[PDB]
């Protein structure tokens, strides 16, 4: 047992999410432009993303229109609350655009549901203060997506594999890195 | 169609992961691990009751919203401190759309205990409750475990001594506003700042009441 | 008068509304059923074709288990219930006891289902009746038949469903021991008794044919074809 | 202590399992069977304690029987494993002292072959290759060591033979024998045993 | 207490002696009960088997077991063994044998050796971690020919050629392991029990077509 | 007769279900609905009801309905009832996926659905629904596919169809028409457009009065979409030369 | 098989009479356990069974209530058979003369011949369990009737 | 909070080839004070059969109760007195239906049977019973078993034995009253008579 | 103080498919102290009001309320739909309040659902 | 024939259902209303059935708002009105608690409805006698919905219901305009009012409500009466 780290920082119209590879999936797609991150014991992190992907599925038949980031954090913000007493072990991350005005979203939660909004980088995982530093020395307002690129590789290098999602506009992007 | 449903389920909490979190809780700690924790509130809040309304204060917004009338501050674990404050505030706005005039502190107050009293003080959330209506400026205080108790100045959080020892030195019946806002703001200084006041000539009483906005 | 209430009994002692729930089965497709020494033989008619159907899905012809089957003739939308729970009972049995389900006790247990419904004005019967073959544990052929009411009994050949009398007296008179001497000679008995009723074979006729230690297997248009050639030669 | 090896190859899975029981107050011969046949094309195998893997195998096999019957057609592997996933998580919470380990190994005529892991908690990865029991982690490093993916049925049952004698080697005797069981696109076979003097 | 009676559930506030929050409403009803049958829910010395020894293996002509009573009579044609808790044996088994008979009157037919252990298996299986403890060895002949299975409180249900429980059970496992042969007579079979037994440190069954004898 | 008529639960002296008519009947007066089978496609084409000149256009379609990644389907009966089997529908589909992790066949959520159908019918006390569904989609085990329902609770597979008012006499042109195997989605479109015309006697067919679903499978996805005025208006202009070049 | 299992021991036939009457007379209150059953049975039976008091035969009734007989007859005929018995039956008479008589009787009131295939017989005699008549036994009291 | 309580005892049983003797004590007590010196502890059932009980008040009291209960709804539902082998069966049941919280009582049963000769019976507190022809019990049990071991007879022998029995044992104990009853069964009914201490 | 509440081991002497997963030593005791309590809030505050009101005003009080309720519960869908409980909620006061059972896991919307028929069955008893 | 005209569960031989037929009935016998949406807006105005000098204004209303961004009115039995009423406001605040944002116009239509289709499918209750028109504004969007006693909501541009409807459809079907703006729409509601109105219209026996982009307002006695003056 490791658990793991999942981090997200945001840019100029572009946001990132990246993970800890070496073996269990942590990153799920939400929709075109959205994504979540789950850390913690394996099996509640399968349970919480199937049961998030039914309720979802049904939301958005039911109205049929695309979800929101903040629609999104407060069905999993109330699905996480159902078990206060005997929680689930994870941590959520989310990660994503907008869909109408295309505008960077971040979040954190606890393992019962407490979000937290910033506006620069959000960090989950077993060593959150650890890196939390080096995540707030590395960061820069306004920064093209490259290097979003390279300075979330760095963070999650210096504080084992990793894989990195780049969403933009048009594109996504997905790379695996190794340091040598 | 599952094979072995025989009744229609039904809502609210879920007891599922009680004994598997129990044994894996202490093979943990056995082995030396770590698990996710519950985020925590422990900054200083006050409030006093001046002249013609409340003044609430707190430090870093973090004063909940009940109504146009009633406001409240939390301490404690925040997740049960935002639940509860939602859930009575949309009790409270159902409440007053039915009976077509703004609520009473009392109310909310007596919901509230009455909440925290049938969960058994395992939803830790430890409130200050102040507001005003017809029969005027009330302030509350309630616990975890269900028990309010009604003062003219109360403190909670980590540097609530100091405030406490000021407010015992340098309180008066029916005071200015002004001095209101001051004491507040030294109260919790010597333990930046939000201060929340709450006046009677900003309200009326004799107008059908309207959903505000949010 | 006395045939409006399902518990209430005639002046001279009849329940008028599970006999009229019989009456249905008597307006379903013919279903004929034929025991041999090492097969069993299942035939049901096509009631009518409708060029644009897919007839995958309109088979009158089920698998309860490995070593049981079962035809029915009545409501269609009655049957399906029976047969599912059928299935789950099948399944379920073999969890209490290792051996595998026997033709009575299955038989027992759609019959007890069928009786639930006759003993309340709160619901109705299920307007069908079932033919059920199978083969038993020690290897020896069975075929039973039930009824709305919920009683069931041995047979030897039978059928059911419209136009079963005429074909019950020509299995009453073509039935002997030399006539199910061999699987191919069973197959094109079953074929015969079907023909009695059918305008055209070939086209109006389904067959399924179990042998021991196998499981089911449904014959095509083809073999079907080239038996009544062989029978018709 | 009980083994379970399974190697996933090109068109095969390779599985093989000991078999001694858990005996401690009836004497008895070491003559019992870890595999059980859920379906023509899959096989499951359970260790843990003795009493309650002999009837979780019953229940996912009726299950999956029921599920043939019912529809006409069979479980794909994926569907089987994520359905036990789901029995085995349910059937965890409702007994606390509770300890059942599998490993899933079926073959598709579309995915191809598949070899499934999972631990006591229920959570399912899809692997190359597996293992539990004693020298899990040894044997696990061995095995990744020399594998390759390309392998042929022939040098998995030498890799297996190698594993089981380079633990012997470092920790145990493994008196008890193995069976061996492969599935390929026509079903299920059985191997020779291997055993040691 | 006609309007009562319509509601089909009876509360406690409906009955007589009710005032405050309870009443003389739990001081009412101490009668002796009239027809059931369940045991009592969880809050001395139990007599238990210790000392003894039990031996059976099944060959050709059909099932020897042997002891030093300590074999129960299920059937004419069913055989039991008895360790541990005398009482859970006891009753247990009694339950087993009334089954069979039911089985039997509504069939028309003998039950097999693998459904009964099924049975017993499964009846002893639901209260796992109470406290019961039991071992048994269930010894028959159906139309499958010789069966013989193990079954105990812990879910263990096995099937084998030869087994042994009981304080010898290692010596004298060892010697009818060296023993054994299953294209074995009748005399043969009997000498081997009987010096498996002896080593062990005398009853003797012998089960057949039709019932099973008592030899010594 | 007028004995055998109180409730769902009396049978008639030669076993017969006048309720369950009397609901089957229910369903003569709604729209017409179609749906053809070709073999790169399938096809679902329904009549516009409402067509009052002060009503709006905020949903996505007035018939046709989305239960799946995978499937669609359309109603012509009760709106009310309608409403409820829908969302049970897409509740039953979800529920499978949940356990399964792969999406519903086809016939197993017909068969899901006409059970809760059938079960009104036996207890006393209730009222049948009184909808037919028309259910179109795709599946790995045997590719395109089309089922028809009605409220007896029976169902069964078809090649072409059409259920909703003046349902006999497009059936016996389809009948004539639809020729086997060797339909395309084209093909398909202009017999559906022939079929609605005929059996449309108010008046000269409008784009307005009428709307069409196609679904198809496009690399590795299936994509279900309604076509727009401007197709149905080609697809008519189109007809209609053609019916005059024919004289 | 309950009495049994509880007492270690037999009923009797009035017992086992009661106890099956004790069901047939809860009818028409569907209010009470779910079980019940709204109408009445439409089933008679005839009980034949040896214990300490020797022989014994009981009657039950739809109407859920049983009496001791020393001979009944019930069905579609029964009227005729027991004018027939009761001219017949004497209290010092033997099994053999008994089952003779019940053939007569019942060739008499069958409407089809009576051909030893359409009939059965069983006896139950102090010593020896329950036993029904094979074929050939069948046919051989069958013979010169 | 325990609801057990331990209370002096002794009984015996001696069964002849046309009678049936059961004595006891008749002290109870708390281990250190004495509560009454007039208790006996065997009760009769019907006119052929007599039962002894020892050990917790509570649990004897409530268990001859339901006994006496039991016998009358017997009685009603079948016309006929029922016999010692079925109410040794009956006491089985009842005693293992409380397998989970037991009973703290040893019980002794002593008449005659259908064919006219004596039968003893001997429970235990979940409910295993077996035949036998002489047993004792009771907190003393240990050491007078072997005293009548290493010791059928007549009534009048069989007295002399049993007087000598208990006039030994109430010496030794410290749980043994001032007063012995003996109950006898025969054909003729049921007699009994108070030796003094 | 609505929400402070105050030998059934048969053996069948009197399918295992559809049943499963359970133990009696697992069930003997709950695993949460607020388990009951919040299974039975319900049935608790119903009885509390009965109680005081039929200790305050007389018999006719709670036997009225419960008819009211039992009348009121007969109408509402087949057991394997879900009902909406207007005229009931009306009855209990419960039409101007949200609580915990409303927001968390609506039963509208659950995972599970079994066959009708066997749910109508074991509704009626007869199961 | 009247022997399927009493039960609520039986269908008539030619498949149709009499007492929700009924119920419609009930529903067009009843003080008139009228909801028109106009570029920016949309307007409710119906009758009262007070019009007597010793009721007081304060007490109940027939236009009553459900959130910050709807409100209804409604034609047929007032009893049924109020608990429909309730039961809409309480859907809402749940769906506001679950998602943390307003219930958009079409799903708190579609659970209203949902809620009174139930009560025409079983033995032993009756249908309501009521019928609702919604306003909305969402995404920058009015909107205007009618739900039925039988369950069935239908989106509206302009429509009237109550006594003597079909002559007030018509004439919104002549004089309706689809790029009118709020002033207009009200003038327009009152004269199509007026038209079934058969004594002097004042301001105390009308009942005006608006919904913009600011949210649902009720208009006060003295804004009608000023509107009322306008158009003389």
């Amino acid at each position: 047992y490791n658990g793991g780290a999942v981090m997200a920082m945001k840019g100029k119209n572009c946001v990132a999410i990246a993970a800890d590879r070496r073996d269990f999936q942590k990153i799920f797609p939400m929709g075109d432009r959205l994504y979540i991150g789950l850390a913690g014991l394996a099996t509640d992190v399968q349970t919480v993303a199937q049961r998030l992907k039914f309720r979802l599925n049904l939301y958005e038949l039911k109205e049929g229109r695309q979800i929101k980031p903040y629609t999104l954090m407060s069905m999993v913000a109330n699905l996480l609350y159902e078990k206060r007493f005997g929680p689930y072990y994870t941590e959520p991350v989310i990660a994503g655009l907008d869909p109408k005005t295309f505008k960077p979203f971040i979040c954190s939660l606890d393992l019962i549901g407490c979000p937290m909004v910033t506006d620069d980088f959000v960090v989950s995982g077993t060593c959150a203060e650890q890196m939390y530093g080096m995540c707030e020395s590395l960061w820069e307002p306004n920064m093209d997506p490259d290097h979003l690129f390279e300075t979330i590789s760095q963070a999650m290098l210096n504080a084992m594999g990793v894989i990195v999602h780049i969403i933009e506009k048009d594109k996504i992007t997905t790379r695996t890195l190794k340091a040598r | 169609a599952a094979v072995s449903v025989y009744a229609p389920p039904v809502g609210g909490f879920s007891f599922d992961n009680c004994r598997r979190n129990a044994v894996l809780e202490a093979d943990f700690a056995k082995r030396g691990y770590k698990l996710p924790k519950v985020r925590k509130t422990g900054t200083t809040i006050a409030g006093v009751v001046y002249k013609d309304g409340i003044v609430l204060g707190a430090d870093t917004s973090k004063i909940h919203f009940i109504s146009p009338n009633i406001y409240c501050c939390g301490a404690g674990t925040a997740a049960d401190t935002d639940m509860t404050t939602q859930l009575i505030s949309s009790n409270l706005e159902l409440h007053s759309l039915s009976t077509g005039r703004l609520p009473r502190v009392v109310t909310a107050n007596r919901m509230l205990k009455q909440m925290l009293f049938r969960y058994q003080g395992y939803i830790g959330a430890a409130l200050v409750l102040g507001g005003v209506d017809v029969t005027g400026p009330h302030l509350y205080s309630i616990y975890p475990h269900g028990s309010t108790d009604k003062l003219p100045y109360v403190t909670m959080g980590s540097g609530s001594l100091a405030a406490m020892a000021v407010f015992e030195d340098k309180f008066r019946p029916d005071m200015e506003e002004e001095e209101a806002k001051n004491l507040v703001s030294e109260a919790i200084a010597a333990g930046n700042i939000d201060l929340c006041v709450i006046s009677k000539n900003k309200l009326d009483f004799l107008r059908p009441y309207t959903v505000p906005n949010k | 008068s006395y045939d409006r209430a399902i518990t209430v009994f005639s002046p001279d002692g009849h329940l008028f509304q599970v006999e009229y729930a019989q009456e249905a089965v008597k307006k379903g497709s013919t279903a004929v059923g034929v025991r041999g020494r090492d097969i069993v033989v299942l035939g049901v008619e096509k009631k009518s074709v409708a060029k644009l159907q897919d007839e995958r899905t309109v088979r009158k012809i089920c698998a309860l288990d490995d070593n049981v089957c079962m035809a029915f003739a009545g409501l269609t939308a009655d049957a399906r219930i029976v047969i599912n729970r059928a299935r789950v009972e099948c399944q379920s049995h073999r969890l209490t006891v290792e051996d595998p389900v026997t033709v009575e006790y299955i038989t027992r247990y759609i019959a007890s289902l069928k009786q639930r419904y006759t003993q309340s004005n709160g619901r109705r019967p299920f307007g069908i009746s079932a033919l059920i073959v199978g083969f038993d544990f020690d290897g020896t052929p069975r075929l039973y038949q039930t009824d709305p009411s919920g009683t069931y009994h041995a047979w030897k050949a039978n059928a059911i469903g419209r136009g079963a009398k005429s074909v019950r007296e020509f299995l009453e008179k073509n039935y002997t021991d030399e006539a199910i001497e061999t699987d191919d000679l069973t197959i094109k008995l079953v074929i015969k008794a079907l023909l009695e009723v059918v305008q055209s074979g070939g086209k109006n006729i389904e067959l399924a044919v179990m042998r021991r230690d196998q499981s089911l297997k449904i014959l095509n248009p083809e073999e079907i074809e080239k038996y009544v050639a062989e029978i018709e030669k | 202590m009980e083994y379970l090896i399974g190697i996933q190859g090109p068109d095969y899975v390779l599985v093989a399992s000991d078999r001694v029981a858990a005996s401690n107050i009836v004497q008895m011969k070491d003559d019992h069977d870890k595999m059980f046949k859920m379906s023509e094309k899959i096989l499951l195998l359970c260790v843990g304690e003795a009493g309650d893997t002999v009837q979780f195998a019953e229940y996912i096999q009726k299950n999956v029987q029921l599920y043939k019957m019912r529809n006409g057609y069979e479980l794909s592997p994926t569907a089987a494993a994520n359905f036990t996933r789901r029995n085995l998580a349910d059937c965890l919470r409702s007994r606390t002292p509770y300890h059942v380990n599998l490993l899933l190994a079926g073959y598709d005529e579309h995915e191809g072959p598949a070899l499934y892991y999972m631990d006591y908690l229920a959570a399912l990865a899809k692997a190359p290759f597996a293992a539990h029991g004693y020298g899990a982690f040894l044997t696990l490093s061995i095995l990744d060591r020399y594998y390759t993916p390309t392998i042929s049925r022939e040098r998995a049952v030498e890799l297996l033979r190698k594993c089981l004698e380079e633990l012997q080697k470092r920790f145990i005797l493994n008196l008890p024998t193995f069976s061996v069981r492969i599935i390929d696109k026509n079903g299920i076979h059985d191997l020779d045993n291997i055993s040691f003097p | 207490m006609a309007l009562a009676s319509v509601l089909e559930r009876p509360l406690p506030v409906n009955q007589r002696g009710f005032f405050g929050l309870g009443g003389r409403a739990d001081l009412l009803d101490l009668g002796p009960g009239s027809l059931s049958d369940g045991l009592s829910l969880a809050a001395p010395g139990i007599e238990m088997l210790h000392g003894t020894t039990t031996l059976a293996f099944k060959f050709r002509h059909g099932v020897i077991v042997a002891a030093d009573k300590k074999v129960i009579e299920i059937n004419p044609y069913l055989l039991g063994t008895m360790a541990g808790g005398a009482a859970d044996c006891s009753f247990w088994e009694r339950l087993l044998a009334r089954q069979c008979r039911i089985y039997e009157l509504r069939n028309k037919e003998r039950i097999s050796v693998a459904a009964a252990s099924k049975l017993l298996a499964n009846m002893v299986y639901q209260y796992k971690g109470m406290g019961l403890s039991m071992g048994t060895m269930i010894c028959g002949w159906d139309k499958r020919g010789p069966g013989l299975y193990y079954v105990d409180s812990e879910g263990n249900r096995i099937s084998g050629a030869t087994f042994s429980v009981g304080s010898g059970s290692v010596y004298a496992y060892g010697v009818m392991d060296r023993g054994y042969s299953y294209d074995l007579e009748v005399e043969q079979a009997y000498d081997l029990a009987r010096r498996a037994i002896y080593q062990a440190t005398v009853n003797l069954y012998h089960v057949r077509e039709d019932g099973w004898i008592r030899v010594s | 007769s007028r004995r055998y008529d109180s409730r769902t639960t009396i049978f008639s002296p030669e076993g017969r279900l006048y309720q369950v008519e009397y609901a089957m009947e229910a369903i003569g007066h709604a729209g017409t609905c179609l749906g053809i089978l070709a073999n790169d496609g399938v096809l679902l084409a329904a009549e516009r009801r409402n067509i009052h000149k002060l009503l709006d256009e905020v949903f996505f379609s007035e018939k046709i309905y989305k239960l799946n990644e995978d499937m669609a389907c359309s109603v012509a009966g009760i709106t009310s009832d309608a409403n409820v089997l829908t969302n049970e529908l897409r509740l039953i589909a979800q529920r499978y996926l949940l356990q399964y992790q792969e999406p519903i066949p086809c016939e197993q959520l017909v068969t899901a659905l006409c059970d809760i159908k059938q079960a009104y019918t036996q207890f006393g006390g209730k009222r049948p629904f009184g909808v037919s569904l028309l259910y179109i989609g795709w599946d790995k085990h045997y590719g395109f596919q089309l089922y028809q329902s009605d409220p007896s609770g029976n169902y069964g597979g078809w090649k072409a169809t059409c259920i909703g008012n003046n349902s006999a006499a497009a059936v016996s042109m389809l009948k004539q028409d639809y020729k086997e195997g060797e339909m395309t989605l084209k093909s398909a479109l202009a017999l559906a457009i022939k079929v609605l015309n005929k059996t449309m006697d108010v008046s000269k067919l409008s784009a307005e009065k009428v709307e069409i679903a196609t679904l198809t499978r496009e690399n590795g996805k299936t994509v279900i979409r309604v076509l727009k005025q401007k197709e149905v208006e080609q697809l008519i202009k189109k007809h209609e030369e053609e019916e005059a070049k024919a004289e | 098989q309950n009495h049994w299992f509880t007492y270690n021991e037999t009923m009797t036939v009035e017992s086992v009479t009661q106890a099956v009457s004790n069901l047939a007379l809860q009818f028409g209150e569907e209010d009470a356990d779910p079980g019940a059953m709204s109408r009445p049975f439409g089933v008679a039976l005839l009980f034949g069974g040896v214990d300490e008091k020797g022989p014994q035969l009981f009657h039950m009734d739809p109407s859920g209530t049983f009496v001791q007989c020393d001979a009944r007859a019930i069905g579609s005929a029964s009227e005729g058979a027991q004018s027939s018995l009761q001219e017949v039956y004497h209290k010092s008479m033997t099994l053999k003369e008994a089952i003779k008589s019940s053939l007569i009787i019942l060739k008499q009131v069958m409407e089809e011949k009576l051909n030893a295939t359409n009939i059965e017989l069983a006896t139950v005699q102090p010593g020896q369990n329950f036993h029904m008549f094979t074929k050939e036994e069948l046919e051989e009291v069958i013979k010169d009737i | 909070f325990s609801p057990y309580v331990f209370n002096g005892g002794t009984i015996l049983a001696i069964a002849g080839e046309d009678f049936a003797i059961v004595a006891s004590d008749t002290r109870l007590s708390e281990g250190f004070s004495i509560h009454t010196r007039d208790s006996p502890k065997c009760y009769k059932l019907t006119d052929k059969t007599v039962i002894g009980c020892s050990g917790f008040h509570g649990d004897c009291l409530t268990l001859t109760k339901i006994i006496e209960a039991r016998l009358k709804m017997y009685k009603h539902s079948n016309n006929k007195a029922m016999t010692t082998g079925a109410i040794a069966a009956m006491l089985s049941t009842i005693l293992y239906s409380r397998r989970f919280f037991p009973y703290y009582v040893y019980n002794i049963i002593g008449g005659l049977d259908e064919e006219g000769k004596g039968a003893v019976y001997s429970f235990d507190p979940v409910g295993s019973y077996q035949r036998d022809s002489f047993k004792a019990g009771g907190s003393a049990s240990a050491m007078l078993q072997p005293l009548l071991d290493n010791q059928p007879l007549s009534l009048d022998r069989a007295m002399r034995l049993v007087k000598d029995v208990f006039i030994s044992a109430a010496e030794r104990d410290v749980y043994t009253g001032d007063a012995l009853r003996i109950c006898i069964v025969t054909k003729e009914g049921i007699r009994e008579e108070t030796v003094s201490l | 103080m609505n929400a402070r509440g105050l030998d059934s081991i048969p053996v069948t002497e009197l399918d295992l498919l559809r049943k499963g997963f359970s133990c009696v030593k697992n069930e003997l005791l709950p695993s949460h102290p607020l388990e009951l309590s919040e299974k039975n809030f319900q049935l608790n505050q119903d009885k509390m009001n009965f109680s005081t009101l039929r200790n305050i005003q007389g018999l006719f009080a709670p036997l009225k309320l419960q008819m009211e309720f039992k009348a009121v519960q007969q109408v509402q869908r087949l057991p394997f739909l879900s009902s909406s409980n207007l005229s009931l909620d009306v009855l209990r006061g419960n039409d101007e309040t949200i609580g915990f059972e409303d927001i968390l896991n609506d039963p509208s919307q659950s995972e599970v659902m079994g066959e009708p028929h066997l749910m109508v069955e074991y509704k009626l008893g007869l199961l | 024939e009247r022997g399927y005209s009493f039960s609520l569960t039986t269908f008539s031989p030619s498949g149709k259902l009499v007492q929700i037929e009924y119920a419609l009935a009930a529903v067009a016998g009843g003080a008139p209303s009228v909801g028109i949406k106009a570029a920016n807006g949309v307007v409710l105005a119906t009758e009262k059935k007070q019009k007597s000098i010793l009721y007081d204004e304060r007490s109940v209303h027939k236009v009553e708002p459900i959130t910050k961004h709807i409100g209804l009115v409604y034609s047929g039995m007032g009893p049924d009105y109020r608990v429909l009423v309730h039961r809409a406001r309480k859907l809402a605040q749940q769906y506001y608690l679950v998602y943390q944002e307003p219930i958009p116009t079409a799903q708190l239509v579609q659970r209203v409805a949902s809620v009174m289709q139930e009560y025409t499918q079983s033995g032993g209750v009756r249908p309501f006698g009521v019928s609702l028109l919604i306003c909305g504004w969402n995404e920058g969007r009015p909107y205007l919905f009618q739900s039925d006693p039988s369950g069935a909501y239908f989106a509206w541009k302009a429509t009237a219901m109550g006594k003597n409807y079909v002559n007030g459809k018509t004439f919104l079907e002549k004089r309706y305009n689809e790029d009118l703006e709020l002033e207009d729409a009200i003038h327009t509601a009152i004269l199509t009012l007026k038209e079934s109105f058969e004594g002097q219209m004042t301001e105390d026996n009308i009942e005006v409500g608006i919904c913009n982009e600011a949210g649902f307002r009720r208009l006060t006695p003295t804004e009608v009466k000023d509107y009322l003056a306008a158009i003389a």
